[PDB]
């Protein structure tokens, strides 16, 4: 436990951890069993092969830690998979809910450095592993093997790679969409601007409550024209291209 | 029981299906001991426990490379035997 | 030009194609040495002349038991080098 909560959480110092340990058992290794000095005899090798035994326990014990955050990484893996299939299956060029689209765009570069940062930690964890197998672990089936996933990973990164570019590519049908919709909510805009200066109840002579509705109308009117110009602006900044 | 282990290769399949195989794939081991009747049992129970249609290999020497259903694969070793589980159809 | 008579075990496809197997699995023995690229030449190969989805198996020593669409299976022998192709797809 002391040991344990001063690493932290810490995979590379984990692994540093390992070959210490390593290289401090091949260190001890030794053959005598008492080392004579003069005319005294001093018992030597029981406390060794003791000490020994307690190495390798503890080292064991210590090994035995990793598989947890193993099986972290593995649902990692499991969650980008089994989803990326459907998300890629997802979006097409067309669907003028592009909105969406294009936020599901700026999803996956959100997750292009996560995908290197999930890269990176395969790349220390497919040496971890392999310390596993010179530690000579019991590889339960319960977990995947090596590409028993990895290759999926490998998969999946390519797949999107290949797919997810060129439909970015194939932006400017949907960037001229932006650009038409944007115009006609200017012109809405324009339309508003001018039923607003029409509109005005201002005089005194109409009635309160009236009046009142049809400002409530023009009201809820303009809230949708808002809701369209932050809507259309939202989709020109996400979209970025435009 | 003989304990070969079974490492579950390459894999693109959840977890409890690539167990069953590696216990589908020990049991037909020792059953048969030919590596076309090994292939053909194997083939034969995942057709009808996960629904057609599958392709199977058990050999010591051979190169494969091929297109599979999604979730629907593994590659994997038991003993000195390297098994192939690819769905595609 | 090593001539590796090709000896044809199993075949449930044309002539021409059959031979078309046979050159490509020649050209593909003549150009790599590891059985997995042998097996993803012909099956690119096949992929791109009788359309997805073919599978290619190239090894010396291995059992198979598969299902195939009708007239798209072969298994033949290049000197000790088995090949079985067949579409699945």
């Amino acid at each position: 436990e002391n040991i344990y909560n001063r690493l932290g959480e810490d995979l590379n110092k984990w692994q540093a951890l390992l070959v210490q340990i390593r290289k401090a058992r091949g260190t001890f290794d030794n053959a005598e069993t008492k080392k004579e000095f003069g005319p005294v005899v001093i018992d030597y090798g029981k406390v060794q092969s003791k000490v020994n035994l307690k190495y390798d326990s503890w080292h064991k014990e210590v090994l035995s830690k990793f598989g947890q955050m193993l099986g972290s990484n593995m649902t990692e893996f499991h969650s980008q998979i089994s989803k990326s299939r459907q998300e890629l299956e997802q979006h097409s060029v067309d669907t003028a809910s592009t909105s969406d689209a294009v936020t599901f765009i700026t999803y996956v570069q959100s997750l292009k450095r996560k995908i290197k940062q999930f890269e990176k930690q395969v790349e220390l964890y497919r040496n971890g592993q392999r310390l596993l197998e010179k530690q000579r672990f019991q590889f339960p089936p319960s977990w995947l093997y090596i590409d028993n996933i990895e290759g999926e990973w490998g998969a999946f990164n390519d797949i999107m790679r290949r797919k997810d570019s060129a439909i970015q590519q194939q932006v400017a049908n949907l960037q001229m969409k932006i650009v038409q919709e944007d115009r006609a909510v200017e012109s809405r805009t324009t339309d508003l601007l001018t039923d607003w200066e029409k509109t005005k109840p201002v005089t005194g002579n109409l009635r309160p409550e009236e009046a009142l509705q049809a400002l409530t109308i023009y009201e809820g009117k303009f809230g949708r024209l808002k809701d369209d110009r932050e809507k259309c602006a939202k989709a020109k900044e996400a979209l970025e291209l435009t | 029981m003989c304990d070969r282990k079974a490492v579950i290769k390459n894999a693109d399949m959840s977890e409890e299906m690539q167990q069953d195989s590696v216990e589908c794939a020990t049991q037909a081991l020792e059953k048969y001991n030919i590596e076309k009747d090994i292939a053909a049992h194997i083939k034969k129970e995942f057709d009808k426990k996960y629904n057609p249609t599958w392709h199977c290999i058990v050999g010591r020497n051979f190169g494969s490379y091929v297109t599979h259903e999604t979730k629907h694969f593994i590659y994997f070793y038991l003993g000195q035997v390297a098994i192939l589980l690819f769905k595609s159809g």
